[PDB]
RNA sequence: GACCCGGGUGUUUUCCCCA
């Protein structure tokens, strides 16, 4: 619905198979735990990791 | 396995095979043919199988 | 040609001893075998 | 005898409730596969509207 | 945010535990007077196209067998169609390719054991299989529940 | 299905309670009594039997696939 | 699919050391302590028996994450103590405390038998 | 073996069949279509012989 | 060469991928594959 | 310094009270009863036959929950630590069981009492299955009817609860300290009075009830805890105490080693 | 010295999931 609904966070890899969100920014994402699926999608150049690390973060 | 076949009647016809004569010294007999009798249906390995089919 | 590939196969040392399973890659020196007994795939050495 | 039973069959088996050339235009959804993942299931979905 | 949190050691003693089914069908295909479909275990040789699963699980008359565990991709059904021979005939000792693979391969994601095993006729007097795979599903971080 | 082997909450086995559990409700005790004298205090060990469905009674009345 | 296994929250890998420590710059006398394949059960223990020692000014420990099977631990002394020293005596404080606990519980078993 | 092969032999071992759970249901399945048959048609001689032979099968345990 | 179990009265035999798909003795149309003879182990977890 | 005084005392189940111990301490050696003191349980199942109902994995479940004499099982090896190829009889017990129905009525029970003990260590008490009585016939695994058999070979191996819950030997550990809340811990919810809505600590006779004048005591800490320890039959209840504090004592002991081998 | 592969429909329809 907005731009907040789309941001960069950094990478931390844990076992079993669900994504992991500290609980504050469940608010500008209107997501909750009972279900709710996320996209992620991986930068693939210096220029746009920049970008994201930069702008979206 | 193989007594059912049309065909077993010849085949089974000559063949010598070990007997039980049971009156047991096992010995051999030749098979002069084969004769199906209706009401003499025998165990022939378990309870479930039933034959009809009979050896002279 | 990886004389061992697709055959059953059991584990003596290290934390699976004494579990069957299939191998499936036969690179060298790291054998990938499934277990029969969890849903999963391992590596494991040629000497175990 | 192919004309009613290539008929009935393939409105059960699709769904649409009319001749096989009228696909379109033609109720659609009127059978439906049985949800049998639980029998509460199986029982609410025979007794839909 | 409607998370919950499960005791490990209940999970363990089978609280939730579940089974889990899945089922394949295939069946022989008649294209022509004496174009059918064969349930066959493909060999590299004869056939081409074939996939990258591995066909070493299936039995003589192409179908895997229950107790056997499979993995994503494997060859549970094998099955090949009849394809017009090629010029191949030069030169080759019958290792020429006259079979085209349609082999069925279980799903990538997917893994279990063969359960049961079905074949009979289908309508036309082809030949028809049914294989059914069944696994268990423990709870796990991520699963739904509901009151 | 079948009488679970341990408890799911504390880990008690109540997987031979079963057929005592039955021959005490044959004799006309209550449900309470009965759990009582089996010797299971908590209420988690007591959900176990009082609430189980025996539904191995209906799959061994299909006929065997082999024999 | 990406449980891992159980074991590796008490089988110690090889090149993983069971406790490492490095001092704490921060104030004078510090040091902190990374115990690996442990949790709550030692961590508990070890901190209530330092925290009574006149000597210890601060002791604390915690787990950073409930999936992952180690704990750390931050102790500071006083100017005459280390603080290996003290966790030596911890230690075998603790160890003392049960071996009479074991023995008084054996006698108290054999009485009421 | 061929198709009317099996079928002979099949009717061969039916003949020598005295029981079979399977096939005592079908038969009563089919002396129940049969019943009804008669019914339909009015027929109250063959509906007492269908009737009493279905007695006779029945009282299963 | 394969064993089969017939579906109604769990017959035990073997077919030669040529024979017609029935049970020999009761002339069912649906045949089980048997058990395969390999190693099956558990985790007992 | 430390005291424990027993109130009751079974094969199974123990009650006793520990004072002159902090809290942290008896806590821990709860933890450790719970989750560290090694038992013996089946661990690979290897399936001959099953033709019951019951799917193979589900009595592969059933067979790793069943509880079996772990006495001994101080001198036995765990199976990562044996150098043996394969199994041997210092790192596994194999036991084996065969049920079938005979005749063609009826429906035949297979009890944990057809376990039998093949192979194991040479003279050590271990491997068996727990049985109340000469007469139990223990738990229930699985039900057949006719041409129904359940031919499988299972293979025991010692570990902890951590790894699994199927090698606890206690059930429920029950825990408690100031039944008369005098240290006030807790805050208790109500309605009209806090007093006669909350029930009384089944342990509240054994403390003398707080006077009315008394003023709250902010120098006293917990001093008295009662707990009772339950197990499953694989170890007694005594054993299962002396294992846990034994338990706690290595890993404290491993802690000083390290630390003295670190220098 | 016998030496290991690399491929996948489309169009409709239905029933679900999260907002
Ligand atoms: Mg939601
Ligand atoms: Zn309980
Ligand atoms: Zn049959
Ligand atoms: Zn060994």
């Amino acid at each position: 619905l907005h731009k907040m609904s789309m941001m960069a966070h950094r990478v931390k890899v844990m076992p079993y198979s669900t994504f992991r969100l500290n609980l504050s920014v469940t608010s500008p994402y209107n997501a909750d735990f009972d279900g709710d699926e996320m996209n992620l999608h991986v930068p693939q150049s210096e220029e746009t990791r920049a970008e994201l690390s930069q702008l979206c973060a | 396995k193989y007594w059912y076949y049309p065909e077993f009647d010849d085949v089974v016809k000559g063949m010598y095979l070990r007997l039980n004569t049971g009156s047991s010294p096992y010995k051999v007999v030749e098979v002069l043919g084969s004769q199906r009798i209706k009401g003499s249906a025998y165990g022939l390995n378990s309870k479930e199988n039933n034959c009809d089919m009979y050896l002279k | 040609r990886d004389p061992t590939l697709n055959k059953t196969v059991k584990i003596r040392q290290g934390g699976y001893k004494g579990k069957i399973g299939i191998v499936k890659e036969a690179n060298g020196d790291r054998f990938r075998v499934e277990l029969h007994n969890p849903n999963k795939t391992i590596p494991i050495p040629c000497s175990f | 005898s192919t004309t009613i039973t290539s008929g009935l069959k393939y409105s059960l088996a699709t769904g649409n409730w009319g001749e096989q050339k009228k696909a379109m235009s033609s109720r659609a959804g009127v059978s439906q596969v049985l949800n049998r993942y639980t029998y509460s299931s199986t029982l609410s979905h025979l007794r839909r509207t | 945010e409607d998370s919950m949190i499960m005791n490990q050691s209940s999970i363990d003693r089978g609280l939730f535990r579940s089974l889990f089914f899945r089922s394949y069908m295939d069946q022989e295909k008649r294209f022509g007077i004496s174009i059918v479909e064969e349930f066959e275990k493909p060999t590299r040789a004869t056939t081409l196209r074939l996939k990258h699963g591995t066909y070493e699980k299936l039995d003589e008359d192409g179908l895997i067998a229950p107790g056997v565990r499979v993995s994503g991709d494997d060859i549970i059904i094998g099955k090949t169609t009849p394809i017009p021979p090629d010029t191949e005939e030069l030169g080759q000792r019958t290792k020429y390719h006259t079979k085209r693979d349609a082999s069925t391969p279980l799903r990538s994601t997917e893994n279990g054991i063969v359960d049961q095993v079905l074949l009979t006729t289908n309508q036309e007097g082809l030949k028809f299989v049914k294989v059914r795979m069944r696994t268990t599903k423990v709870p796990q971080i991520g699963d739904k529940f509901a009151s | 299905m079948i009488i679970p082997v341990r408890c799911f909450s504390c880990g008690k086995v109540v997987g031979d309670k079963w057929d005592a559990y039955l021959r005490l409700l044959e004799e006309g005790k209550q449900e309470g009594d009965a759990l009582d004298e089996l010797k299971l205090k908590r209420y988690c060990c007591r959900r176990m039997v009082l609430t189980h469905v025996d539904l191995i009674e209906k799959f061994l009345r299909y006929n065997p696939l082999e024999k | 699919m990406n449980a891992p296994d159980r074991f590796e929250l008490f089988i110690l890998p090889d090149d993983v050391p069971k406790l490492k420590i490095t001092p704490d710059s921060r104030v004078p006398n510090c040091i902190i302590i990374k115990f690996e394949r442990e949790d709550h059960t030692l961590a508990n223990l070890l901190r209530e028996e330092l925290a009574l020692y006149p000597d210890v000014t601060f002791v604390a420990y915690k787990v950073e994450h409930p999936l992952f099977a180690n704990f750390v631990m931050r102790l500071q002394t006083e100017e005459g103590t280390r603080p290996k020293q003290a966790l030596e005596r911890a230690c075998a404080s603790i160890i003392n405390k049960l071996k009479t606990l074991d023995h008084k519980f054996n006698e108290e078993w054999n009485i009421k038998n | 073996l061929s198709n009317d092969e099996v079928n002979s032999i099949v009717k061969m071992k039916q003949s020598l069949s005295s029981n079979t759970g399977f096939n005592t249901v079908l038969k009563k399945a089919q002396l129940q279509e049969e019943l009804e048959e008669a019914r339909d048609a009015h027929d109250h001689e063959r509906v007492a012989r269908i009737e009493a032979e279905l007695k006779s099968i029945g009282a299963e345990s | 060469g394969v064993k089969y179990t017939c579906g109604a009265c769990a017959h035990n035999f073997s077919l030669n991928k040529s024979d017609p798909v029935r049970c020999k003795e009761c002339g069912h149309r649906v045949i089980y594959k048997a058990r395969t003879k390999r190693m099956i182990q558990f985790d007992a977890r | 310094e430390p005291k424990v005084n027993i109130i009751n005392a079974q094969d199974d189940e123990v009650e006793l009270m520990l004072s002159d111990v902090n809290l942290s301490l008896a806590n821990s050696l709860r933890r450790t009863m719970l989750a560290e003191v090694p038992t013996l349980a089946i661990d690979l199942v290897e399936i001959k036959m099953n033709t019951s109902v019951l799917a193979d994995e589900f009595i592969s479940h059933r067979l790793g929950l069943i509880p079996l004499v772990s006495e001994d099982v101080e001198e036995m090896k765990y199976s990562r630590d044996c150098t043996c190829e394969d199994y041997c009889d210092e790192c596994s017990v194999v036991l084996e069981l065969s049920a079938r129905h005979e005749g063609e009525e009826g429906t035949t029970d297979v009890y944990s009492s057809s376990l039998i003990k093949v192979s194991g260590p040479g003279n050590l008490n271990v491997g068996e299955p727990v049985r109340r009585d000469d007469y139990d016939q223990g738990i229930l695994l699985c039900k057949l009817r006719n041409h129904q058999e359940l031919n499988i070979r299972c293979i025991a191996k010692k570990g902890i609860a951590k790894e699994h819950a199927k090698w606890s030997p206690c059930s429920a550990i029950a825990f408690e300290y100031d039944p008369h809340n005098k240290l006030k811990h807790t805050d208790f919810w109500f309605e009209v009075d806090a007093k006669k809505e909350w029930p009384d600590s089944k342990y509240a006779t054994w403390e003398e009830p707080p006077k009315p004048g008394e003023v709250f005591d902010y120098k006293a800490k917990p001093n008295r805890f009662y707990m009772t320890v339950e197990t499953t039959g694989s170890l007694k209840a005594n054993q299962v105490f002396s294992r846990g504090i034994k338990t706690l004592q290595e890993k404290l002991a491993n802690v000083l080693f390290e630390l003295e081998n670190s220098r």
